[PDB]
């Protein structure tokens, strides 16, 4: 979004965005977790995103990620057509929809 | 699918109970015929910053009698992890009509209860 | 310590960042609402440990107390007691993780 404007004095203004450092364990598949939490794992997110539209950059990045390698992941077992079409979970070491500095990416909530 | 609530949250010892009459959440758009289900304990294991699996504190969810999860238990059916709670004049028929939250379309209600009812010890607001 | 950003035309700015921290106190059923009410707002540097942030909240709570302590002593609460207690801070999960909502008790969670 904008950056906030904060004003002092008779004419200075002061932009501030904020943002958080966010990195990601991916856990959708074990066999392939690894590759995900070296290739698309680090993003920089400004602070007031919602976190299911984050999750939505985060799901097109591991389809971006995994597009090239189609073919080797059909054998595993693994459809990108179908994961594309999946539920991102995206949450804290507490099981909290909420960004953080480290977060989990599953096919499945943390309540269970 | 998820529950119509938001969850209560289990910091003691002891397991969510309800006396008769209370626990059900409040919610406008059910008549007194569908005050009546069952809280369930829901699990929650994430790995921390450690590297270690933690147990974090247990979640209660509510769903209508005859939805969710154990749609298939009969009112009263004892189970662990499971609570059941009534208000009086429900009517033990399932609630196929509220059934469940739909995430996507919906926001969860906050579970509120009517003032005066009775949580256990470790239950917080 | 506050970061100094300098500008051109000598413009100099002092940033600091902070996190929002409320706690629901669980000392005693008694109390717990003035506590609430008077010393649950905190203002916490980022990246601060919550061991830190403990010995924090507990000298908020004997400070916003002792004005009181004559009141206290006849619901069987001693603050020199509460002044040497160890206090848990944790998340709504449990953790001992510093959070935007947290829990003050004198017995470790669940």
């Amino acid at each position: 979004m904008a950056p906030t404007k904060v004003t002092f004095g008779d004419d200075t203004v002061i932009e501030v965005q904020g943002y958080k450092s966010v990195n990601i364990t991916f856990e959708l598949d074990e066999r392939i977790d690894k590759v995900l939490n070296e290739k698309c794992s680090a993003y920089t997110v400004e602070l007031g995103t919602e976190v299911n539209e984050f999750a939505c950059v985060v799901a097109d990045a591991v389809i971006k990620t995994l597009q090239p390698v189609s073919e080797l992941l059909t054998p595993l077992g693994i459809d990108l057509d179908e994961w594309s079409m999946a539920t991102y979970y995206l949450f804290d070491e507490s099981g909290e929809f909420k960004l953080a500095s480290h977060m989990y990416c599953s096919f499945y909530p943390p309540d269970e | 699918t998820a529950s119509w609530f938001t969850a209560l949250t289990q910091h003691g010892k002891e397991d969510l109970k309800f006396p008769r009459g209370q626990g059900v959440p409040i919610n406008t758009n059910s008549s007194p015929d569908d005050q009546i289900g069952y809280y369930r304990r829901a699990t929650r294991r994430i790995r921390g910053g450690d590297g270690k699996m933690k147990d974090l504190s247990p979640r209660w969810y509510f769903y209508y009698l005859g939805t969710g999860p154990e749609a298939g238990l009969p009112y009263g059916a004892n189970k662990d992890g499971i609570i059941w709670v009534a208000t009086e004049g429900a009517l033990n028929t399932p609630k196929d009509h509220i059934g469940t939250r739909n995430p996507a379309n919906n926001a969860a209600i906050v579970l509120q209860l009517p003032q005066g009812t009775t949580l256990p010890k470790g239950f917080y607001a």
